[PDB]
RNA sequence: CUGGGGCGGUCGCCUCCUAAAAGGUAACGGAGGCGCCCAAAGGUUCCCUCAGAAUGGUUGGAAAUCAUUCGCAGAGUGUAAAGGCACAAGGGAGCUUGACUGCGAGACCUACAAGUCGAGCAGGGACGAAAGUCGGGCUUAGUGAUCCGGUGGUUCCGCAUG
RNA sequence: UAGGCCCAGGCGACUGUUUAGCAAAAACACAGGUCUCUGCGAAGCCGUAAGGCGAAGUAUAGGGGCUGACGCCUGCCCGGU
RNA sequence: AUCCUUGGGAGUCAGACUGCGAGUGAUAAGAUCCGUAGUCGAAAGGGAAACAGCCCAGACCGCCAGCUAAGGUCCCAAAGU
RNA sequence: GUGGGUAGGGGUGAAAUGCCAAUCGAACCUGGAGAUAGCUGGUUCUCUCCGAAAUAGCUUUAGGGCUAGCCUCAAGGUAAGA
RNA sequence: AGCAGAAGAUGCGGAGCCGCAGCGAAAGCGAGUCUGAAUAGGGCGCAUGAGUACGUGGUCGUAGACCCGAAACCAGGUGAU
RNA sequence: AUAGGAUAUGAGAAGGCAGACCCGGGGAACUGAAACAUCUAAGUACCCGGAGGAAGAGAAAGCAAAUGCGAUUCCCUGAGU
């Protein structure tokens, strides 16, 4: 179930990253965050 | 004459990735190169020498290496500048 | 050629592109200029001939 | 008749100020899941041809 | 590939042994495994230490649990061997997302392509009083060139000019 | 100069034909048996087509396939293709 | 007296045998496949009777010069019954 | 016997891969054609200076090749080299 | 190249080429330029300055490319005396 | 009325060959790509129709982006870009 998807941005709308997650284990629209160049700060990345 | 009987089961191996000491005990030696390889800790770290991602052993701050015991029968690395 | 493993021009990848149009404003370097004792009107019509 | 360029050669490789030419590494766009990202901020520089294989191919882009 | 070939079997990756006290070092030699898994089985703060044995007990049983000594490790350490680990890298809490952007002096290995380790700097954090650690899992497997199409972004180019 | 016979077997009805230049045979042919297609500007043919075979033929005739005189027969399955 | 870089320029990417250490093999093979060392290959001369791999030793060329190594010193055949 | 047709990825065959001018799993001629050959044979006068390897990574690859490996020529560096 | 020139040098022709400076894909910038938020780091280059044209040889690219050799392929003709 | 038939007139044209060069219609394969089928080889050879000493093309629905050039052809650059 294990899918690799982009964790894309809500302060400038860009993807940035590939994380491993699961999608029995983490059925949610799942949300990190991390640093975005463009955004220059901590930004909040829900999965896309 | 013959007969067609096999098969062997055990023909595979990895690639050989090597260890043992890079450098030697008297080495100037630059910062951040590789003094020895290990799989673990064989041999712990002591002055100016971190630890790898591979638990590797490499010198920060430059000089001599000097290889010692910890006491009974277990392994330093420090390196000791000029 | 590389035996039949495939070579190192096809193992690396391309780089695009070139212009449309490129210009290349060249060359003067500096020091040239002191072909002028004492000198004045540096025009490339003066520095052609 | 000339020589020709080789000109697939000539689409992947930069003629530097002499030169050691110039690439970009391989393994550099297909896949990205399993590559971490320091072997990633280390391709994504250029590279210099390896002294080796440099004498099989200066005989072919000496066109440029 | 081959002890002629065919049939059988193998083609790549990690570990051990053969390996001759650096490091490599072959065969259709001897063993295992690997094309994953963990939103925490990650990071950090702070605790704690095993397995088995005996003694006695609730249906209690050769053994689930519960108490007192033994118990340097005969336990675990995701998965399998080698090394390593109790000051923990082993178990338990809390707060979390560093499973980080730009790098990278310098090294290791080597035909090249590759691959590996990184002190240190800046950007912003996390945990922590601080000291400070943090660029994923104790390490070593779990992954594959180029071309071609697609998706997000592009103070890039655009075929007389827009 | 003009046949050696006579029993008993396997194959093939037979006379014939073939590997010119190794193999005449138990191979192939064969009449007979069938299954099938074709209504005639035809079925199949050779043709890029025109033309022609089939044929100055007409389903008791042509083309294709299977098997091979004669006698006794030709059992079962339409799942697959 | 070699090494490091740099460039031009090629050959070989099937090796054998002997000793020492190993595996396969039956602790078989002038067997196969590795390390290490030699020689051959690319090395003539003397030994080992003849002998590519053992033992000794390196051929620029002439001498009707001398001294030695491995091996020898009754005849073959040089050197001690 | 005469006279005469059926022409080569075709003819013809009471069928064997037979026959088609002494040639048949595709007739002979002329050209593309100097087809290609990782394969075999051959590589023509002399002397000197040095002098290899049969190992590896790979490889539709094992009797081919390409980088290394060892050789040679020249120039720098200098005493690194053992 | 061409124009005069015994098909010859030679003359004249600047049309063009290489070099004089790079950095990025590129807009472009420039003893620097890229990557870079970065007057951080690092990659290529500068300080350190030789090219160019002809000639000789080692080579190599393209042609039969070092000689001799396939079996087969393709096009177009002659041959059932 | 036509098809057609008859007649005369045509210094009409069928054939050839300079095995070449030039248009147009057809038009392969072998070789390479280290296999091969996209490609190349190659619109090459070969066949066929045209003629001319030459043929073809050609006076703009052309280049090109300025202070513009003015029919085609050929050569050299442009550039193995």
């Amino acid at each position: 179930m294990r899918v690799n998807i982009t964790l894309a941005c809500t302060e400038c709308g860009e993807r940035n990253y590939i994380s491993k997650k699961n999608k029995r284990n983490n059925p949610d629209r799942v949300e990190f965050k991390k640093y975005c160049p463009r955004d220059k700060k901590s930004t909040l990345h829900r999965e896309t | 004459s013959k007969k067609g009987v096999g098969s062997t089961k055990n023909g595979r191996d990895s690639e050989a990735k090597r260890l043992g000491a890079k450098r030697a005990d008297g080495q100037f030696v630059t910062g951040g190169s590789i003094l020895y390889r290990q799989r673990g800790t064989k041999i712990y770290p002591g002055e100016n020498v971190g630890r790898g991602g591979d638990d590797t052993l490499f010198a920060k701050i430059d000089g001599t290496v000097k290889f010692e015991r910890f006491g009974r029968d277990r392994k330093k690395v420090s390196v000791y500048p000029v | 050629f590389e035996g039949g493993q495939m070579p190192l021009f096809q193992r690396l990848p391309k780089r695009g592109f070139t212009n449309i149009n490129r210009k290349e404003y060249a060359v003067v370097n500096l020091d040239k200029l002191n072909g002028f004792a004492e000198g004045t009107e540096v025009t490339p019509e003066l520095l052609l001939e | 008749p000339k020589m020709k360029t080789h000109r697939g050669s000539a689409k992947r490789f930069k003629k530097t100020g002499s030169g050691k030419l110039k690439r970009s590494h391989a393994y550099t766009s297909h896949l990205f899941a399993n590559k971490s990202q320091k072997q990633k901020r280390k391709l994504r520089k250029s590279a210099v041809v390896s002294a080796g294989d440099f004498k099989r191919i200066k005989q072919m882009l000496a066109n440029i």
